[PDB]
């Protein structure tokens, strides 16, 4: 999912 | 966790610190239920996109696993965007304040089936937070607790550490403010209901949020898709 | 109004005395189950218990003060939150288990008839399991299921100005709760830690009720006792 | 006359 992403950076 | 460790004045600075800013809406001053929903929706997405790099630095919200990130933000999302809307909408009685160029009242937004409800319930809020006199710092607080507490249970004791930490920080701004002992826990618990009404205004939002009739009135981003989805 | 002048101890002995006595079911165990004999159970269960609780509500201090649409909407607005908080309160001492009755015992498995159940059973037994961690007194009890019926519905009701008397009697069951609290031997800090804990339980008591809610006005697999259909009505809208 | 008001009325 998108969150996975936004939570990494 | 380090956030143990941080004592209540560094715990207040670092979530002022963290706070997103207020978002405008897309310009252009011209009201239906597609264009409604548009520019609502379109605030929303951009407003999740500072959320999740606000929660990041909510202090303890780190050292949780991946997975526990992502499930507490797919449970509070709604209830954080809510008291932030009810927040910075106590200044202005009777109305909405989405953006500092998008102030509602409740005629406005019968546009929009079952937002009027939530509306009322919304400036119900706003007006209880002004009457009670609600700080800066007393809702930063409150925003960080909405964040570990709405998801935790459906899961831990990490966060309950946390919880109990910002409660200790809650009553020592109260503390500050010159409040008795009596006094202090009166104002700690009446602010903690108002968390079971945001929890159900929220609730009763996403219910009218998803459901195929409200998701087809304008195209959802994938990101707003996905955190309502989580909730079906 | 009187309940102003309630001492803490005062207002223990008056909610315990108050309080609604525990319902047997109609389950014969020697026939297993259908979605809708669930559901009958369980449908048939709480209708009585609404009797009690509407009953239960007048005894509670300051209730009885407010004008009678305003109880018939607080009472419309919390009435699953309370089944739920009551229902989680008496399965404490039965891990993994749902006290609904004394010869109604059940676990998720079962709570796999009727579908999406098991999402909300699951949360009963977190919550349950949560009031078990805390060591949740009976006294303390009492008052969180006070303060959900008065605060749940007091920003959904022109100078009526009483909502003011509302919560002042919330303030004072605060302080109720403080005062048992101190009488553990609880240091300040750990009054107040207690405290929010407890509050912050009343969040998902919500959140389970509103889902709970959601699943039960979607139907037809039982019909509904005519209170039990008006006050599920009162949130389809 | 919702049967709650009723019986609440009692
Ligand atoms: O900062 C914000 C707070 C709330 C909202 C918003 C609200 C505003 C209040 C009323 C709510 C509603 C709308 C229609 C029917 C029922 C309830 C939606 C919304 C709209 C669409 C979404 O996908 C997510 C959030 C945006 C930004
Ligand atoms: O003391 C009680 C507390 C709650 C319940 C109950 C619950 C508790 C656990 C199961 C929940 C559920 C049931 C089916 C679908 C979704 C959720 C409802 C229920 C069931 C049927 C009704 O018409 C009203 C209340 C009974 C007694």
């Amino acid at each position: 999912k998108i969150l996975h992403r936004l939570l990494q950076d | 966790s380090l956030a143990l460790s941080l004592t209540a004045d560094q715990m207040v600075s670092a979530l002022l610190d963290a706070e997103p800013p207020i978002l405008y809406s897309e310009y252009d001053p011209t009201f239906s239920e597609a264009s409604m929903m548009g520019l609502l929706t379109n605030l929303a997405d951009r407003e999740l996109v500072h959320m999740i790099n606000w929660a990041k630095r909510v202090p303890g919200f780190v050292d949780l696993t991946l997975h526990d990130q992502v499930h507490l933000l797919e449970c509070a999302w709604l209830e954080i965007l809510m008291i932030g809307l009810v927040w910075r909408s106590m200044e202005h009685p009777g109305k909405l304040l989405f953006a500092p160029n998008l102030l509602l009242d409740r005629n406005q937004g019968k546009c929009v089936e079952g937002m009027v409800e939530i509306f009322d319930m919304l400036l119900a809020t706003s007006s209880r937070f002004r009457m009670m006199n609600l700080q800066g710092e007393e809702f930063v607080c409150l925003k960080s607790i909405i964040l570990l507490n709405s998801g935790v249970y459906t899961f831990k004791d990490h966060i309950h550490r946390v919880l109990d930490k910002i409660t200790d920080t809650l009553i020592h701004l109260m503390a500050k403010a010159g409040l008795t002992l009596q006094q202090q826990h009166q104002r700690l618990a009446q602010l903690l209901l108002i968390l079971s009404h945001i929890r159900h205004m929220s609730n009763k939002g996403m219910e009218h949020l998803y459901s195929m009739k409200c998701k087809n009135v304008v195209p959802l981003s994938d990101l707003l898709l996905e955190m309502l989805d989580a909730h079906r």
